[PDB]
RNA sequence: CUCGA
């Protein structure tokens, strides 16, 4: 049920919705849209469970 | 002045407030400390630093008073003028305030009749919008986006004009016309038929009115001229360490003076667009970030990370100036310190230390020696002060006799909580407080601290002495129970002084008088308890004023001998003849205020404190661990629970019960075990077994030293004895459900380890409920005071003829709340008579008193019409006939006190204390009302209708019981019909809902299809089945439009008669209409067809009238019902009436409980499902004396059952406040459907329909409010904007030109002036009626 | 749908293009261009 | 913020 709702059906198309979710208001480029989910969960200095 | 406006402020209205155009963002200078030319605090604009000096030096002395320097500009004047003189900015471009702009509703595209998310598209430089168009292809304010423009400019050329920013709504609010839209909308209201859109075509067309009204104009929206505070309101001072320290306005002032430099030299640099409209932008944030912070992005911070407050954060909450600063101070002449007890005092004294009355009352000190000539001037007097020298401290007592001083302890609860006493001098450093006024304070002497305030002028004297000295305050203004009533230690020495021994030590003899009997227990030769005969001489004056002696020997103890030495003189001998616990003190001093006055009530109630003292030294009460004395029948009730546990846990551990019936076993066993101990302690503490005069073995009450504390009332009740002999009931852990094994050990046997840790559950959790009980309970109260602010006394009798009827309460069981208090103190309404039926034994209007009510009480009279606050005819202010009996004094109320701030304070105190078959009880006869009904088959009565209540009715007249019956239950007796207490008159089913079949005749089951309209089920166990239907959702979908009605018929097919009436009777089919007796069956009446199955807050939720969750509804006129559309979720109903007009319909969802069904009739204002009902429904279908009878008794259900008395007065006048705006459906006078006052609406009436045109009609209809939206929608704005939502009330009643006129007593308290009730209430008419 | 201000900002000056090495003297010969024609038709007046 | 009623 989930997967009919979902507006998405790409990889480009999916980093841009989490883009315009976190970041309003700004023009998305596909080099600022994959490091910001690179940058959010799997970066060394940026996520921590210690 | 007497009457304070407001409304919008012009450009050139803040130009006549300025004194000179700010240019410069330079606050002083850094090497001396002066203000700089044209900047936030310049000599020239806001006035001169020092007093009668120019910036200089040129000019000084006084000599030059109003002279302007040449070389400064500075104008001679004071230092006081800098906290008077505004300046303003002339802003470089306009910019939108943001209170007419982000408010809810929006205020600014409620007048251009536009969304704000459109707006504010536009403010920020994101879409233009169109002005005007030329050509009509672009309409007035269609928003263009930016590349648009492009195409739009291109295909037309200039003859559209798109702007963008906030001159583009500038441009647009002033080339609107009021006067064609005015008449527009003023045709279309009354053209249109709907009611979605009329509750907002009437708020536009109200607007657009009170724009044209108040005389504005709606450019003055957007700011053009931004004016400044003065300043010496936000000042820049030195502290001591040569650090300055500023308020926060001079950073966001600064901001505000540096981006408009910044504007005005962008535009002459002749910058590209993409920096001015960054400019701009940033102009208008710096803008909105100066009048209010936090609402229109994210908060501006300063250097402390912290959000800067700002104009409107200084006006609003718990530090604004409203709530901290201006309904209370901080006050001079004032004081602090420990309380302690003295019990040498009289009632209207209290200690005062002497190194705190040498301080309060030291101008008085200066005053007296400067009379006497013992110092020549008072810098001479103050050195004999500093010397504390021989002659002050005999000054001192003259200066403080007969001077009255005050004493507040906080939280000042309720009207008791500030009282005057006299003062006295001790030594020492602590407040020494009379021991009897501790019950009003609720101060215990555990480091408590109350403070001491003076009053000062020669009226403030003399408002302590006659209207708040202790000794006028013996009656609480909660109910008329006295409030001095004695606390624990007199009357533990009253309980131990009145009782009586078997032998003991010289029973039997005669005396002659009680002077002879203190002289007997003093010499030791006769004992405190004793059975004696003595000679007394009491005094009754039924005589009227004079005073009879009589003299009897009386059969009495000696205690109760050598207390009759106190009672004053009219008092009866049945007064101290008892045992004399806490109630009956209380009771005695209540019979002496009623009977005797207020003079010997305060001697007497000092006398009692003078003697339970003493006679409680003399016997010593001390606990020791002797006193709790363990039943010895303990170990024996707790192995055989033990024992029946086990019987329970072996069936579960083979299978013969399930859990949850093992867990409901053994907590009956466990509860039963509980009680079997708890009687047997208290069996065995309350009996003793003395030695009778001869050799005998004769029991008494005890004399145990922890019985006598909890039989006397005075400290603890038999549940806090249970947990010192008996075992600890049932602990529960913290989830709601109760542990299982209890805590079997108490207090002196000494807890487990587990069971203690399972004890702080508890504990806890009621030491954590009163931590935030008392937030919520402190918050009602400040919501209640703020609604019946401005409720006082005004006239003294209007003729209204009209008020509630007073019926005692009669649920379930027993009387709850008799009429000989519920009516008592109220005048009457309409001249009730005699059971016989002429004969009128109380007049029209009197005061129902004490001497009239027992009086009532004899007879057999239950039901007294009297008048009440809710129905009084007057305006602004209730009569003193309509109110009743000042419960404080005990007379008719004066004109001039405020009733609602007792009110208030009488709800709001005590709410943090707050937290089948029908058997009759006793011999009576039977009434029941409203009722059709017709034999069974068996010889015994059937109910067919809903609104039936069986009430007994005792021998004479009063109602005992009153049962409710529903519909279609089998009664056993008849009406009016001798029972038995304990009989059962009715049978009926508690699960099921049946549709008994009224007439006696033949049936058939007609009009039903199996498969299409019903289905089929049969009895698989006993086969006396019939042809049935299924519910609403599981059923076929196909047949939900024919409805299978089964058409009952004799056994031809006639149509057979309801009885009475020609219309034939049918039984139709809802879901679940399973039928049972099968077809062609002959049946009479009462024969079934079919068996159809089915705190504090409280308080809180019935003020705030919130409507509940699932609400039970009401019908709304009368008539026949039946199913209309089909269910697309929720299927119509319509009510058609009988003899009026039909086509009313509703929507009713979830179709749990209908009692209605589709062939029955009902009423206005009925059940048709159940549950709680909405308050509001109450008011509109039934009547105003519906709603106010609804109300007091229910909120009457929470403090009584919590046991807190709470006259029912007290709540009619917030319900009279509650419902006070009352729309007009009709018109003729005003307007068609806005919101006016019922006061209002009423003077009109008063005025147009009687002699100026005929009944042109300004016919209403009332509405009920919340008491949180009661207060918001008042005539003065000033008692509005001080309670909550500054921001809204200030806007709203800043564009519609709203006149204040000082009417309360909340807007005289911030004005400084003299309150509209008490003594200012006299000389209040002096002003008012020369005006 | 916003309402930071640098975002707005960043928003609004993102739609133009970087320069390359000869875009800025090709704007600097438009504007020595655009005051050549003040300088040399100033040369028909008195003053 | 910790403490007192
Ligand atoms: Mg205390
Ligand atoms: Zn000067
Ligand atoms: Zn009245």
């Amino acid at each position: 049920e989930t997967l009919r709702v979902d507006p998405t059906n790409d990889r480009l198309s999916a980093l841009v919705e989490i883009y315009r979710m976190m970041r309003p208001g700004e023009p998305p480029t596909r080099e600022a849209a994959e490091s910001l989910f690179e940058n959010l969960f799997f970066s060394e200095d940026r996520y921590d469970l210690s | 002045f007497d009457a304070i406006k407001i409304a919008l402020a012009s450009p050139d209205m803040i130009r006549s407030w300025s004194f000179g155009e700010v240019k410069k963002p330079e606050t002083i200078n850094y090497r001396t400390f002066k203000p700089e030319r044209d900047g936030l605090f310049c000599a020239r604009i806001f006035g001169p630093v020092k007093d009668y000096e120019c910036l200089c030096g040129k000019y000084k002395r006084l000599k030059h008073r109003g002279v302007i320097c040449e070389k400064c500009g500075v104008e001679v004047t004071q230092t006081k003028v800098r906290r008077e003189r505004m300046g303003h900015i002339e802003l470089a471009s306009p910019t939108a305030h943001i209170w007419f702009l982000k408010s809810l509703p929006s205020r600014i595209g409620l007048l251009l009749d536009m969304p704000l998310r459109d707006i504010e598209r536009v403010l920020y430089f994101e879409s233009y919008v169109v002005i005007e168009g030329g050509m009509t292809n672009l309409e007035r304010q269609q928003i263009l986006t930016e590349e648009q423009y492009l195409d739009a400019l291109e295909e037309f050329g200039d003859e559209f004009d798109a702007k963008m920013g906030a001159e583009a709504i500038q441009a647009l609010l002033k080339s609107m016309d009021l006067e064609q839209e005015c008449e527009q909308l003023r045709e279309e209201l009354n053209e249109t038929n709907s009611e979605t859109k009329r509750k907002k075509l009437t708020k536009r067309i109200k607007l657009l009115e009170a724009f044209v009204q108040s005389g504005n104009k709606p450019e003055w929206m957007i700011l053009t001229v931004l004016p400044v505070l003065p300043p010496d309101l936000r000042p820049l001072v030195p502290l001591d360490g040569g650090r300055f320290a500023t308020s926060d306005l001079n950073d966001l002032y600064r901001r505000v003076i540096n981006r408009n430099n910044r504007l005005k030299r962008l535009l002459d640099l002749a910058a590209p667009d993409i920096i001015v409209r960054n400019e701009k932008r940033m102009l208008q944030e710096a803008v909105d970030a100066l009048l209010d912070n936090g609402r229109r992005g994210r908060a501006i911070t300063g250097s402390n990370k912290r959000p800067l407050k700002s104009l409107a954060d200084m006006i609003k909450g718990k530090q604004g100036r409203f709530r901290q600063n201006l309904l209370g101070k901080r006050v001079d002449y004032s004081g602090r310190s420990v309380i302690t007890v003295g019990p040498y005092l009289r009632l209207h004294q209290c200690g005062l230390p002497k190194k705190m009355a040498l301080e309060l009352f030291k101008p008085f000190i200066y005053g007296k020696l400067e009379l006497r000539g013992l110092a020549t001037t008072i810098k001479a007097a103050k050195k004999m002060v500093e010397r504390e020298e021989a002659v002050v401290w005999d000054i001192l007592d003259e200066v403080i006799r007969e001077h009255p001083v005050l004493l507040n302890r906080a939280p000042t609860l309720h009207r008791l909580g500030i009282q005057a006493f006299e003062p006295v001098l001790i030594e020492g450093k602590a407040i020494q407080l009379h021991p009897l006024v501790c019950a009003a304070y609720n101060a215990d002497f555990d480091g408590d601290q109350m403070a001491v305030h003076v009053p000062l002028t020669l009226e403030a004297q003399l408002e302590a002495r006659a209207l708040m000295m202790s000794t006028n305050n013996i009656l609480s203004p909660a109910n008329g129970e006295p409030i001095i009533v004695p606390s624990q230690d007199v009357v533990l020495g009253l309980y131990y002084m009145t009782r009586d021994c078997v032998n003991a030590k010289g029973e039997g003899m005669v005396l002659t008088g009680p002077k002879e009997a203190e002289r007997l227990y003093r010499s030791g030769l006769a004992s405190l308890h004793a059975r004696v005969k003595v000679r007394i001489t009491e005094y009754e004056k039924d005589a009227n004023g004079e005073l009879v002696a009589k003299t009897s020997l009386k059969d009495t103890t000696v205690g109760r001998a050598i207390l009759w030495m106190i009672v004053p003189k009219g008092l009866p001998y049945s007064i101290v003849n008892q045992a004399l616990g806490k109630k009956a003190i209380s009771k005695m001093l209540n019979t002496c205020y009623r009977i005797l006055g207020l003079k010997p009530t305060v001697i007497f109630a000092d006398q009692i404190m003078y003697t339970g003292f003493a006679y409680a030294a003399r016997s010593g009460a001390s606990v020791g661990i002797d006193d709790m004395v363990i039943p010895e029948k303990k170990h024996e009730i707790i192995s055989e629970a033990e024992a029946e546990v086990a019987e329970i846990q072996e069936q579960f551990q083979s299978g013969l019960v399930t859990a949850g019936e093992r867990y409901n076993k053994v907590i009956d066993i466990w509860a039963a075990a509980n009680d079997r101990v708890s009687k047997a302690m208290m069996d065995n503490l309350q009996t003793e077994t003395v030695i009778n005069r001869d050799g005998q073995e004769e029991k008494q009450v005890s004399f145990n030293s922890i019985y006598m504390m909890a039989d006397s009332g005075a400290r603890g009740s038999a549940a806090q004895i249970r947990q010192l002999a008996g075992m600890r009931g049932l602990m529960a852990k913290p989830d709601g459900s109760i542990i299982e094994t209890p805590i079997t050990a108490n207090f002196r046997e000494g807890l487990n380890v587990l069971q203690y840790f399972i004890s702080t559950h508890g504990a806890r959790k009621g030491l954590a409920d009163t931590a935030l009980k008392t937030a919520n309970s402190g918050y009602l109260t400040r919501r209640l005071v703020d609604v019946a602010q401005d409720l006082v006394v005004t006239e003294d009798d209007c003729g209204t003829h009209e008020g509630i009827m007073m019926t005692p309460v009669i649920e379930g069981g027993d009387v709850k709340e008799p009429l000989r208090d519920r009516v008592l103190g109220r005048v009457t309404a309409e001249d009730v008579l005699k059971p016989g039926t002429a004969d009128i034994l109380v007049p029209r209007n009197t005061l129902l008193h004490e001497q009239w009510c027992d009086l009532l009480e004899e007879n057999s009279v239950d039901a007294v019409k009297v008048r009440s606050v809710v129905s009084c005819d007057t305006d602004f202010g209730v009569c003193a006939h309509c109110y009743g009996r000042d419960l404080a004094r005990g007379h008719i109320i004066n004109k001039g006190e405020a009733i609602g701030v007792i009110a208030a304070q009488s709800i709001g105190e005590p709410g943090t204390q707050l937290t089948s078959s029908i058997q009759v009880k006793n011999k009576g006869s039977i009434k029941l009302s409203n009722v059709k009904s017709v034999v069974n088959s068996s010889g015994k009565l059937v109910i067919t209708s809903r609104n039936t209540e069986l009430k007994l009715i005792d021998e004479f007249g009063r109602t005992k019981e009153s049962y409710k019956v529903p519909y279609g239950a089998v009664l056993a007796k008849g009406d009016g019909e001798q029972v038995a207490g304990g009989e059962t008159v009715a049978n009926w089913d508690p699960h099921t809902m049946p549709v008994i079949t009224e007439v006696s005749g033949f049936v058939r089951f007609t009009d039903m299809i199996d498969g299409q309209t019903i289905t089929r089920q049969t009895d698989e166990l006993t086969g006396l089945s019939s042809l049935v239907v299924l519910d609403s959702a599981e059923r076929t979908a196909g047949g939900k439009d024919l409805r299978p009605a089964l058409k009952i018929v004799d056994a031809q097919g006639n149509d057979v008669l309801i009885p009475g009436t020609d219309m034939p009777a049918q039984y139709f089919l809802p879901g679940k209409a399973i039928v049972q007796l099968e077809d062609g069956v002959q049946i009479s009446s009462g024969d079934t067809l079919a068996r159809i199955p089915q705190g504090l807050p409280r308080v809180a939720d019935l003020f705030e009238a919130r409507r509940p969750k699932e609400p039970a509804i009401l019908a709304e006129i009368s008539g026949i019902v039946s199913f209309g559309k089909e269910t697309k979720g929720k299927r119509r109903l319509v009510i058609t009436p009988v003899d009026g007009s039909d086509p009313y319909e509703e929507m009713i969802p979830k179709w749990r409980q209908l009692n209605v069904f589709e062939g029955e009739r009902v009423e206005r204002g009925d059940v048709i499902s159940d549950g709680p009902e909405a308050p509001h429904d109450i008011l509109r279908l039934r009547g105003v004396h519906a709603v106010t009878r609804y109300i007091v008794n229910e909120v009457q259900d929470v403090y009584r059952l919590q046991g807190v008395k709470i006259n029912d007065k007290h709540i009619e006048v917030i319900v009279r406040q509650m419902l006070r705006k009352a729309t007009i459906v009709n018109a003729g006078s005003s307007d068609f459907l806005e919101g006016e006052q019922v006061e209002y609406s009423r003077v009109k009436i008063a005025n147009r329909e009687l002699e100026a045109n005929g009944k042109v009609g300004a016919t209403y209809s009332r509405d009920l409010l919340g008491i949180t939206k009661a207060s918001l929608a008042t005539e003065s704005f000033i008692s509005a904007a001080s309670f909550q939502e500054t921001t809204r009330v200030l806007t709203e009643a800043a564009v519609a030109g709203k006149r204040d006129e000082l009417r309360g007593l909340k807007e005289n308290v911030i004005v400084g002036r003299l309150i509209p009730a008490g003594t200012g209430y006299a000389y209040h008419q002096d002003r008012m009626r020369r005006r | 749908r916003t309402t930071d201000p640098v975002r707005m900002y960043m928003r609004e000056m993102g739609t133009v293009e970087l320069l390359t090495r000869e875009g800025e003297i090709d704007i600097a010969k438009r504007i020595e261009d655009g005051i050549n024609q003040v300088q040399c038709s100033v040369a028909e007046y008195p003053e």
